């Protein structure tokens, strides 16, 4: 027959019929390359750490999203109130040296 | 000189510490966990085995009648026949016919095999740990036993380490053990006088050649009813042999940890689990001046190849220049690193091999040459190996775990958010100050 067990970081302990244990432990043998591009980073350690891994990843994609969607925000902001306060006033006029400083 | 370290309670695997007083060169610190004993405080309720149903010679004072009395007998049951008229060979045994009373005796004894197969019960509590060290400072090695608690100064000859207080509380044993032929069971034995039938405890008593056995195996006394003289009796089955049959794997092959279970004592021997704060006591002797040993004038380090595995997967280089030769400590300055050597021999201009283990991508660790510090840095590939037969030197941490090219890249996205908010807030404060002037 064939026994497939699982090793981890601590050690497993086999005795097969009277014969003394044999203990294993298990390396951090991932699949990829921690220094080669980051697709290999992200193989490898999600092999080695799977939730962990998802949550560092979930971080950096919440990251990116709240605060692009924030910066950009605020210039939507500023935009607004530099172009709408006094230079959308109706019958109003102003000039390229106040409004192509931000504007456009 | 005091010195206080966190040794890994782990069997076999040396833990390194370089202790360094002003003054005075480094001295190289080396404990080893030996051996390890969790031995709990027990206490024997009983013994228990399978019994052996002893039916006496039937009475009759078969014309007239008989009483029922008590005895201190092991499951003592009797009881008393109407008539009988009983035969054996040679006929009819006595001379009324339906005036004749029979008495059933039968009660529990030690079976004659009990001195072997048998098994005790007992209740452990809190259990100690005491282990055996093997600190090396200097050119001088110490074996020793402490106790783990505290408070117990175990030395061997002028060491005086105390062992600190294990940091978790674990024991291998339940409240209640049964102890059978040197194999260790957690079973909820009955407590003694709760003889329950057909369940393990049935019989027992405080040791085997005891004459207070107490028993209860369920023995019910049937009418006889063939002529030839008879004790016909049911009983339940030995409770010994039904735990026997479901009794389940030992402690031996379900302890956590490792732990190898062992008897006479009731011990558990080598089992890798907590932290040991060890504080040994140097003596002022084993020290030297500053002035006595070398002096390194510069060293560099170079590693030439490192994969971080449980074994001594790494290789390192360092040319240095000493003004004089001698014996010089060596360390790595690092909770991710560990060095195979200790001492090493420095003889003018040179280089040395030194070999370490890592559990971090990164040889980012320092080195000391008897002082010194120096500085690694390489690129620590993945092992090829998957399985090893081998523990790891050293526990795994987070900013160590985590590569440099990783940190660069989780380090890129979030400066790259936050200097883009940060570059929001800057033009949020320069257009409120552009549009408060502006009215």
């Amino acid at each position: 027959t064939s026994r497939n067990f699982s090793v981890g970081r601590e050690g497993l302990e086999y005795v097969w019929g009277n014969h003394e244990p044999v203990r294993v432990w298990a390396q951090e043998s991932a699949p990829g390359d921690p220094h080669g591009w980051p697709h290999e980073i992200i193989i490898h350690y999600y092999h080695r750490h799977p939730v962990y891994t998802v949550i560092v990843l979930c971080g950096v994609a919440l990251a990116i999203l709240v605060g692009t969607a924030s910066s950009a925000a605020c210039i939507a902001k500023a935009r607004r109130d530099c172009l709408t306060p006094y230079a959308l006033a109706p019958n109003a006029t102003v000039p390229t040296a106040l409004a192509v400083l931000c504007c456009i | 000189f005091e010195h206080a370290t966190t040794v890994p309670n782990v069997p076999g695997i040396p833990y390194k510490a370089l202790v360094e007083r002003a003054g005075y060169a480094p001295l190289n610190l080396e404990i080893t966990v030996v051996s390890s004993e969790l031995t709990p405080s027990t206490n024997k309720e009983y013994v228990t085995c399978k019994f052996h149903t002893v039916i006496p010679s039937p009475q009759v004072k078969c014309c007239g009648s008989l009483e029922c009395k008590a005895s201190s007998k092991a499951d003592y049951t009797c009881r008393v026949f109407g008539g009988v008229y009983p035969f054996m060979w040679g006929g009819a045994q006595c001379f009324c016919d339906s005036e004749n009373t029979q008495l059933s005796e039968a009660y529990v004894e030690f079976a004659p095999d009990c001195t072997i197969d048998h098994a005790v019960a007992l209740k452990v509590h809190t259990a100690a740990l005491k282990v055996g060290l093997r600190i090396v400072y200097g050119n001088t090695t110490a074996h020793l036993d402490t106790f783990v608690n505290g408070v117990t100064p175990g030395s061997s000859r002028d060491l005086k380490v105390i062992a600190g207080p294990i940091s978790a509380a674990f024991s291998p044993f339940d409240h209640k053990v049964v102890i059978r032929k040197g194999l260790v069971y957690n079973y909820d034995f009955p407590e003694y006088g709760a003889m329950k039938p057909g369940a393990f405890g049935d019989i027992q008593a405080s040791s085997l050649y005891a004459t207070d056995i107490v028993a209860r195996t369920d023995i019910r006394l049937l009418k006889p009813s063939v002529k030839n003289i008879h004790v016909p009796y049911t009983q339940a089955v030995s409770g010994y042999e039904m735990w026997k049959n479901n009794s389940g794997r030992p402690l031996q092959e379900t302890a956590p940890f490792g732990c190898k279970i062992e008897v006479e004592p009731l011990r558990a021997s080598n089992c890798a689990y907590g932290h040991i704060p060890i504080s040994i006591d140097i003596p002022d002797a084993a020290f030297v001046r500053s002035s006595e040993s070398p002096t390194i004038l510069e060293v560099s380090c170079t590693v030439a190849d490192c994969i971080y595995s449980a074994d001594f997967g790494g290789s390192l280089t360092l040319q240095y220049k000493a003004d004089r030769e001698g014996h010089c400590p060596v360390h790595s300055h690092s909770t991710t690193a560990v060095l195979k050597e200790a001492t090493t021999h420095v003889t003018a201009t040179g280089s040395i091999t030194l070999h370490f283990s890592t559990s971090s991508p990164q040889a980012n660790f320092i080195v000391s040459l008897c002082g010194k510090k120096t500085t690694c840095n390489a690129e620590c590939k993945p092992p090829a190996d998957h399985i090893i037969g081998e523990p790891h030197k050293v526990d795994q941490e987070f900013q160590a775990a985590v590569s440099k090219t990783s940190w660069n890249w989780l380090l890129a996205l979030f400066g790259g958010a936050s200097s883009l908010i940060v570059v929001g807030l800057i033009v949020l404060v320069c257009s409120s100050m552009l549009i408060n002037t502006r009215r």
